Parts: C-alpha cells; sequence; structure tokens
C-alpha cells in the first residue's frame, strides 16, 4: 500500500475506547516528563555559574518533591507499564535528559 | 495531501516549533535574560505539550514507521 492509503485518514489523540484511569495516566506522564526535561535544563544552566544557588536549590527542591508526588500515584503499576515505551521513543529519536535523570537518581 | 498525511506533517511542525521554542528559552535562561522562575514556568508548559504530540506522533506512525 501507499502513503496516501496507509495515512489516509486523521488519528485521535487517544483510542476512543481509551478508559478514563488509563487517559490519566498518560496525562500523569506528560507532567512527569515536563519535570523531567525542565530540570535538565536547569541543571545544565546552573554547571555554567548562571543560576543564584539559593534560587537553584530551591526550585531544583522543588521539582524533585512534585516529581516524587506524581510518581506516587495511577496504581504505581500502570505509570511504569509506559516507561519501557518512553525508553524506546526516546533511543530511536536521541531524546536524552542525563544531567536530569541523575539528579532524579540521587534526590 | 490526505487527511492522515497532513495531520502528521502539522504535528511534526508543531514538535519542531515547540523544541525552537524551549531551546530559545533556554539560551535565555543560561544567558540570565530571564528568571528561573520564568523559564521553569513557561518550559513546563512547552515540555507537556511536547510529550503530548509526540504520543500522538507514535500513535500514528506504530505501524512499523
Ligand atoms: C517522526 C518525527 C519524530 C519527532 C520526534 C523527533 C525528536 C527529535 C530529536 C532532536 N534532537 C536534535 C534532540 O535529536
Ligand atoms: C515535506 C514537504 C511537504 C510540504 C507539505 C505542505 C503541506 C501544505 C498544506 C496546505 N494546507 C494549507 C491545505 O494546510
Ligand atoms: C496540540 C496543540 C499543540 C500546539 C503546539 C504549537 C507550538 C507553538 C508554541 C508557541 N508558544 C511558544 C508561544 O507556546
Ligand atoms: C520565547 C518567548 C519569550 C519569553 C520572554 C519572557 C517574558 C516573560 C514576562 C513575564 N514576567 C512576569 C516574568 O515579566
Ligand atoms: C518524549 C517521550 C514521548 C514518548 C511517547 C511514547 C509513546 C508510547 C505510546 C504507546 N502506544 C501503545 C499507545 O502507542
Ligand atoms: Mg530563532
Amino acid at each position: 500500500m501507499d502513503i496516501s492509503q496507509l495515512f489516509h485518514d486523521e488519528v485521535p489523540l487517544f483510542d476512543n475506547s481509551i478508559t478514563s484511569k488509563d487517559k490519566e495516566v498518560i496525562e500523569t506522564l506528560s507532567e512527569i516528563y515536563s519535570i523531567v526535561i525542565t530540570l535538565d535544563h536547569v541543571e545544565k544552566a546552573y554547571l555554567k555559574d548562571s543560576i543564584d544557588d539559593t534560587q537553584y536549590t530551591n526550585t531544583v527542591d522543588k521539582l524533585l518533591k512534585q516529581f516524587k508526588v506524581y510518581l506516587n500515584s495511577q496504581n504505581k503499576e500502570e505509570i511504569n507499564k509506559h516507561f519501557q515505551s518512553i525508553e524506546a521513543f526516546a533511543d530511536t529519536y536521541n531524546i536524552t535528559a542525563s544531567n536530569a535523570i541523575t539528579r532524579l537518581e540521587r534526590g | 495531501m490526505t487527511d492522515g498525511l497532513n495531520q502528521l506533517y502539522n504535528l511534526v511542525a508543531q514538535d519542531y516549533a515547540l523544541t525552537d521554542t524551549i531551546e530559545a528559552l533556554s539560551r535565555m535562561l543560561h544567558r540570565g535574560t530571564i528568571p528561573l522562575d520564568t523559564f521553569v514556568k513557561q518550559g513546563r508548559e512547552l515540555a507537556r505539550q511536547q510529550f503530548l504530540v509526540r504520543w500522538h506522533i507514535q500513535r500514528i506512525t506504530s505501524p512499523l514507521s
């Protein structure tokens, strides 16, 4: 088949049969991701000595606490279900956040 | 193009615009042009949207690309 047939009609963001709980899980993952990405840039900017030492500590403390709140919800099993598939996408397209991941490991 | 191909192209364009905007804010942050609190607020919102755009792209392209 050609592309015109393969990509004929619009595909919805979520399957029309997605449960309320499943959708909630994905939305929680979007928030977790935003913290990971945002934190990665903050960590990097701190390495360049462009951020105030107090402001950095407070901001990263807040981001770490928020990350913990999100993770400790959504059955807790259902979030790990997706983590591996997020890694597969990230590896395919070289999406990295290694400074954030290192910080989240410790705190 | 078909509706489907139009949709995919627009999502890829949106992904690139979101990356462009996050990077612009990131450069400002490293430079000191914007406060840390502003980067975090605006940066988090854009990254949130970017996750969902990418989720959407994956849902479309899941037929072995
Ligand atoms: C089908 C297009 C998939 C969109 C996601 C691609 C991520 C681009 C990665 C950009 N980067 C320069 C960091 O490798
Ligand atoms: C990768 C090159 C393909 C460019 C396709 C441009 C799509 C034009 C869409 C036009 N329209 C106004 C109807 O959205
Ligand atoms: C699903 C809607 C996603 C639309 C994303 C459009 C990206 C442009 C973002 C522009 N701006 C930097 C002002 O937020
Ligand atoms: C790439 C978009 C440019 C962002 C510029 C940041 C202006 C933020 C103004 C809001 N603030 C309350 C901090 O004055
Ligand atoms: C930048 C991280 C975005 C990763 C998106 C991962 C998509 C997984 C979608 C799973 N699904 C079976 C619904 O296609
Ligand atoms: Mg530019």
